[PDB]
């Protein structure tokens, strides 16, 4: 039977078979509910909206965002989620499918258990397996060496991985990806006379943000020539008919992730983490470390992110040797194409977790077998 | 661009819903058209699920008899999408405010439990099945298990060889006849299950050559009889005394030694009720005149009404006799030309079993070796390879009465290959040494 493999994120799920180039699940992970009066008769009739069949109806709905950094709270509307990604994009049964799971790392293990359990007991699962998202966006790369900078909607974490081998002493773990970035937009927009609370506004601000908002290279000069020219200025047109026009708050939005005092936190930015990271590693792989940066994740995708970061760590660097920044196009299914082409391997066919040894093993079988 | 692109989802769908064909007054009923969308997303088709096993349930007309006002159609969607406890929509996500119109993806993974909840040698045997699935002119399923995936090509060879709880009934029907129903799910009857369907298939048509002793009859006769039963006569001889008295048998026996027989004076079997007596007399008076003249043969005191009267005596002395040609043809036939000899024929299995390589040789037909069917089923393979079929041979471990049944079993394929093998078993289980003779020299036919 062909292996499958779903990419769980905070703001877009990926779910598909082993060995495709192509992802399949394409849409925004949001849960929708019923918010006002039906006058007619036949309407009502729904617990909680997900996905694409919210976005649609952005109106008269709220939005839910289960998913908090890599955090599962309520599973209710996560049994939800994971039957939207999985019978919707796959038609397959993971009854007698294998199914490849992708959890953020430094999870506490209430969460992991929990998604274990869920799967053997909601689903008949034949035999499942977790892997870590960074682990496999590096074979999406085609490299075994190297750092991988996984940033989604909520999680952005490293991994240095070197010849296979990870250091658990150099993983952390921030929450500052596409969610932070989205709540500093819409509070940021405020500023030209525009209101911004309710959350149908939200998927259009993400929107705006994912069509405008570009990390910038220097901010002081970008600040220089927002103030003194009006060319970085264009226009969005909303879905009900106004016209907005922001021109200065475009690049401040991703900004946020490379300075963090905009929204307030003791953290340090994304352009650090990495460094710190390999600072964390061994003094003769570090040559392994910098020559290898792979992206992915949803928030790398900016008009200027790899520039950025090069000169970041650049300017981070000693002054000794080259700094490499890969970015593939595909970095939004970077995890998905690294897990396919991981449970395609022959190799991988035998790790997988059972049922029947779950059955007598208990609900800690995961923690062990990945 | 594409104006078509699913069809045939249709067709399967179809296939897969016929659990309840109450369904395929909502999706289409394979003429491949589009309603299945917008009323399946209204959730009729969940209510009407229920009618696999028993009719008695929510009606189609009862629950929606469209009081769906031309304004709010608003009514049915809740009402039947309500009822999905039956199978379970496993796609919780989705609610009936989308269903109202309907989605792709959303569609497909309800469909998903919709299929998965609404469904609950060998070959030499499975050959005398697939025999009549050529009909006109087809491809052969072989097991239900092994070409076909869907009912498609299953139902279109069934129209030729005529609730899946009842389509199995569609497989069933060719095993009811022997009572062969049940412990074979229909679940997996439906499915292909492998394992449940080669025995199932394999078993039942294992009943789809004549060694039996009469009550009064001599080895002789019994050998007689088989000669001609194996010689390929159109009849089938039971009795010597009562299926040679029209002597139309020793007539087609004639030509097989090589005596040229004119049809033309021969009675065809339909006799008319009058004079019929007097044609089969005529026919064993043209028997006797076409043994004598042309043939040659020692037949004193013997005539027409003799054979016409069966006659034991005299029937058997032209019976042995038409052997005694029989068998100086097989062994003149071999040779270059009239010469037929013993030492020369021995060697030749010594010889070619040298080929492949085996420790069976054989000094002369009277040897003690030959008593079991070991020696000749060392030799009936290595003109065919093909033939190897070691199961069912005794090597070692073998009495003096199971080495009756390896004996037909030798004896039995020796046609197969094509040596037109004429041979009691009794005869090769004893060392009589004529007739192994004659074994051995149908061997060297088909051999050389
Ligand atoms: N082209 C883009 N440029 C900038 N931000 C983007 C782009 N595409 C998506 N994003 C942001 O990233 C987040 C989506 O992350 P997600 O796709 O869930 O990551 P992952 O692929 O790791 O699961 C959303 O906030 C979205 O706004
Ligand atoms: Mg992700």
């Amino acid at each position: 039977t062909t292996a499958l493999v779903c990419d769980n994120g905070s703001g877009l799920v990926k779910a598909g078979f082993a060995g495709d180039d192509a992802p399949r699940a394409v849409f925004p992970s949001i849960v929708g509910r019923p918010r006002h009066q039906g006058v007619m008769v036949g309407m009502g009739q729904k617990d909680s909206y997900v996905g694409d069949e919210a976005q649609s109806k952005r109106g008269i709905l709220t939005l839910k965002y289960p998913i908090e950094h890599g955090i599962i709270t309520n599973w209710d509307d996560m049994e939800k989620i994971w039957h939207h990604t999985f019978y919707n994009e796959l038609r397959v049964a993971p009854e007698e499918h294998p199914t490849l799971l992708t959890e953020a790392p430094l999870n506490p293990k209430a969460n992991r258990e929990k998604m274990t359990q869920i799967m053997f007991e909601t689903f008949n699962v034949p035999a499942m397996y977790v892997a870590i998202q960074a682990v496999l966006s590096l074979y999406a790369s085609g490299r075994t060496t190297g750092i991988v900078l996984d940033s989604g909607d909520g999680v952005t974490h490293n991994v240095p991985i070197y010849e296979g081998y990870a250091l658990p002493h150099a993983i952390m773990r921030l929450d500052l990806a596409g969610r932070d970035l989205t709540d500093y937009l819409m509070k940021i927009l405020t500023e030209r006379g525009y209101s911004f609370v309710t959350t149908a506004e939200r998927e259009i601000v993400r929107d705006i943000k994912e069509k405008l908002c570009y990390v910038a290279l220097d901010f002081e000069n970008e600040m220089a020539t927002a103030a003194s020219s009006s060319s970085l200025e264009k226009s969005y047109e909303l879905p009900d008919g106004q016209v907005i026009t922001i021109g200065n708050e475009r690049f401040r939005c991703p900004e946020t992730l490379f300075q963090p005092s905009f929204i307030g936190m003791e953290s340090a930015g994304i352009h650090e983490t990495t460094y710190n990271s390999i600072m964390k590693c061994d003094i003769d792989i570090r040559k392994d470390l910098y020559a290898n940066n792979v992206m992915s994740g949803g928030t790398t995708m900016y008009p200027g992110i790899a520039d950025r970061m090069q000169k970041e760590i650049t300017a981070l660097a000693p002054s000794t040797m080259k700094i490499k920044i890969i970015a593939p196009p595909e970095r939004k299914y970077s995890v998905w194409i690294g897990g396919s082409i991981l449970a395609s391997l022959s190799t991988f066919q035998q790790m997988w977790i059972t049922k029947q040894e779950y059955d007598e093993a208990g609900p800690s079988i995961v923690h062990r077998k990945c | 661009y594409s104006e078509e692109e699913k069809y045939a989802f249709v067709n399967w769908i179809n296939k897969a819903l016929e659990n309840d064909p109450d369904c395929r007054h909502v999706i289409p009923m394979n003429p491949n058209t589009d309603d299945l969308f917008k009323a399946v997303g209204d959730g009729i088709v969940l209510c009407k699920m229920i009618n696999l096993s028993v009719p008695d349930t929510i009606d189609e007309r009862a629950i929606n008899k469209k009081k769906l006002t031309p304004f709010i159609i608003q009514e049915n969607l809740n009402l039947a999408l309500n009822s999905a406890s039956a199978i379970g929509c496993h796609v919780v996500n989705i609610g009936a405010e989308d269903l109202r119109a309907g989605k792709p993806h959303l569609v497909l993974g309800l469909l998903w439990q919709i299929i998965k909840i609404g469904l609950f040698p060998e070959e030499l045997l499975l050959r005398w099945a697939n025999f009549h699935l050529e009909n006109s002119g087809w491809q052969k399923i072989n097991n239900f298990s092994a070409d076909i995936k869907d009912s498609k090509a299953y139902f279109h060879l069934l129209n030729q060889i005529a609730d899946d709880l009842k389509r199995a009934e569609s497989m069933l029907q060719q095993a009811d006849k022997l009572g062969c129903r049940q412990f074979v799910t229909p679940a997996d009857v439906v499915s292909g299950n492998p394992k449940l369907n080669l025995a199932f298939v394999a078993n039942l048509f294992n009943k789809y050559i004549d060694w039996t002793l009469l009550e009064g009859e001599t080895r002789e006769e019994r050998t007689f009889r088989n000669w001609m039963n194996s010689l390929g006569v159109n009849p089938h001889v039971n009795h010597l005394y009562a299926d040679l008295q029209d002597a139309l048998v020793i007539l087609q026996l004639y030509e097989r030694i090589k005596v040229p027989v004119d049809w033309s004076k021969v009675n065809k079997p339909p006799y008319p009720k009058l004079g019929a007596n007097m044609k089969k007399l005529e026919n064993c008076n043209y028997a006797v005149e076409l043994g004598k003249h042309p043939a040659k043969f020692s037949l004193v005191g013997i005539g027409g009404q003799d054979l016409n009267d069966g006659n034991q005596t005299l029937t058997l002395a032209l019976v042995w006799q038409l052997m005694r040609r029989y068998t100086l043809n097989v062994l003149e036939d071999l040779g270059d030309g009239q010469k037929a000899n013993d030492d020369i024929i021995v060697n030749w299995v010594n010889r070619t079993l040298s080929e492949a390589g085996k420790s069976t040789s054989i000094q002369s037909f009277k040897d003690k070796t030959i008593s079991s069917s070991l020696a000749v089923v060392d030799l009936i393979d290595a003109i065919q390879p093909g033939c190897i079929n070691y199961d069912l041979v005794k090597s070692g471990n073998l009495t003096e009465d199971d080495k009756h049944n390896n004996a037909k079993y030798a004896v039995s394929m020796a046609r197969r290959i094509g040596a037109r093998v004429y041979a009691l078993p009794e005869d090769l289980v004893e060392v009589k040494p004529k007739m192994v003779m004659t074994v051995f020299a149908c061997l060297m036919g088909r051999g050389m």
